[PDB]
């Protein structure tokens, strides 16, 4: 479990692409598993970014 | 959209990791060609649209 930007929701994946994919949180190819998100804009922005 | 904007593209070093990198674009969808290989493939011609 983690914390990402929306647009990233989309780099979590078995072989997929860009800077969390690549450099921040890996899934293998073959990966068994379910993903799961849900947007937390209330409980983790913050009036001055968090 | 009636009369989109051409240019071809010739004679000139291509790193697309820019746009890759840039994953702020809404879509960036790719036909015949899988995103991470534009980096070690390369072309007679590209055309921008």
């Amino acid at each position: 479990s983690f914390v990402i930007r929306g647009d990233e929701v989309r780099q979590i994946a078995p072989g997929q692409t860009g800077k969390i994919a690549d450099y921040n949180y890996k899934l293998p190819d073959d990966f068994t598993g379910c993903v799961i998100a849900w947007n937390s804009n209330n409980l983790d922005s913050k009036v001055g970014g968090n | 959209v009636y009369a989109w904007n051409r240019k071809r593209i010739s004679n000139c070093v291509a790193d697309y990791s820019v746009l890759y990198n840039s994953a702020s674009f809404s879509t960036f969808k790719c036909y015949g060609v899988s995103p991470t290989k534009l980096n070690d493939l390369c072309f007679t011609n590209v055309y921008a649209d």
